[PDB]
């Protein structure tokens, strides 16, 4: 009676952005990303792989 | 000695501390006005070793059990007292102050310790392969030295881990009490044939023992004293 509560599992349009004007959703993967994903997967791979180098090279 | 060895006497030859001979014929030569080589020693270091013991050899009349001692200056295994030593020898037994450190009374360093003797033809088939496993371990220990140190047992494969916990068993293992150990420590002496020996390691590398604790074979007898020991703790 006082509260509304939708557990939608997924959300498509909406006017605040939709396909046009959408910016937070845009590059928002990226956001998520440069740091999270994309380029930091290969970062930490750097960082074991430098790593694992010199682990050898110092035995 | 060489009376008794030329009438064919078996005879057990202990010197002790020849690296004390070494210093003396040192301090004589810096006396003696010679010039110094290397680090202060006489210059006729290697012929004054060859004299001394070429004299202690088992020959077609007698046989003479040499046993020696020698001490490193220092730390230094470079030193030229040992090194002359070392190729006088049949069977080389090296003590390291870290593993001594670590409470392992005999201190025997089974990696940079050797013999003639170990071979399969002499002392067995399965005693040479004993040994040559308890190398290969601990060999890879320090290999993986390092490795544990800076990052953990962790990141080693399951394999790499087993090799290591077994290295470890197996140098408290090596330690073992003595009968004149009991003036400063009370644990009784042990005296474990090489058969046994041989057994207990054969027993330890095969994958028995593995689920008993490092700390249970700390100066103990054979292996069935370590179960012994286990089982009275359950």
């Amino acid at each position: 009676p006082h509260r509304v509560t939708i557990l939608a599992d997924t959300v498509e349009r909406a006017d605040e952005i939709d396909e046009a004007r959408a910016e937070q959703a845009r590059a928002e993967a990226e956001a998520r990303r440069r740091e999270a994903q994309s380029e930091r997967d290969m970062a930490l791979a750097e960082a074991k792989l430098r790593k694992e180098m010199v682990r050898l090279r110092v035995a | 000695a060489e009376y008794f060895r030329d009438e064919g006497r078996d005879i057990l030859l202990f010197i002790d501390n020849i690296f004390r001979f070494v210093q003396a014929g040192s301090e004589v030569s810096s006396l003696l006005g010679r010039m110094p080589s290397q680090v202060g020693y006489q210059p006729t270091l290697g012929t004054e070793m060859g004299e001394l013991q070429e004299r202690i050899t088992s020959t077609k009349r007698g046989s003479i059990t040499s046993m020696q001692a020698v001490y490193v200056p220092a730390d230094d295994y470079t030193d030229p007292a040992p090194a002359t030593v070392f190729s006088h020898l049949d069977a080389t037994i090296s003590l390291e102050r870290s593993i001594a450190e670590r409470a392992i009374f005999p201190a025997v360093d089974p990696l940079a310790s050797t013999s003639r003797i170990l071979d399969p033809n002499i002392v067995g088939e399965e005693h040479y392969r004993v040994a040559q496993e308890v190398k290969r371990v601990l060999q890879r220990y320090k290999d993986l030295k390092d490795i544990i140190a800076i990052l953990g047992m962790e990141e080693l494969s399951d394999e790499d881990k087993l090799t290591v916990q077994r290295a470890r068993k197996i140098e408290l293992f090596f330690s073992q009490p003595f009968t004149v150990a009991q003036q400063f420590t009370g644990r009784p002496g042990k005296y474990v044939p090489v058969k046994k020996t041989v057994e207990s390691f054969a027993r330890l590398l095969n994958g028995e023992g593995d689920h008993i604790p490092e700390s249970f074979f700390y100066m103990q007898g054979d292996f069935d004293d370590v179960l012994a020991a286990y089982e009275a703790s359950q």
